[PDB]
């Protein structure tokens, strides 16, 4: 569960930049949709 | 693991001045900073507790 907390964290603070093209932002996002998933998977 | 992707970004970032992101760099900065500090007193404080049970 800390795996997906640190990620969670990681693009909440990226979101605090104002700029929702911001390629890091897009980057942390697309890395959650996977993690989110994989954990879907095993449960 | 949060604190060396969010320095890491601010080395990237700020590698020539950046006026627009400026204000909210300075403001996550702080936010994690100011959460690592709290963070790491309340586990020292939790092994010491721990430490004085036996």
């Amino acid at each position: 569960i800390g795996e997906i907390k640190t990620e969670t964290e990681t693009t909440r603070f990226y979101v605090d930049y104002d700029d929702l093209m911001l390629s890091l932002l897009k980057e942390a996002a697309k890395k959650m949709i996977n993690t989110c998933n994989e954990y879907q998977k095993r449960h | 693991g949060v604190a060396t992707q969010l320095l890491a970004a601010y080395i990237l970032l700020f590698d020539e001045y950046n006026e627009k992101k400026a204000s909210a760099q300075k403001d996550i900065l702080i936010k994690v900073l100011d959460d690592g500090i709290t963070k790491l007193n309340e586990a020292q404080k939790s092994l010491l507790v721990s430490s004085q049970s036996f």
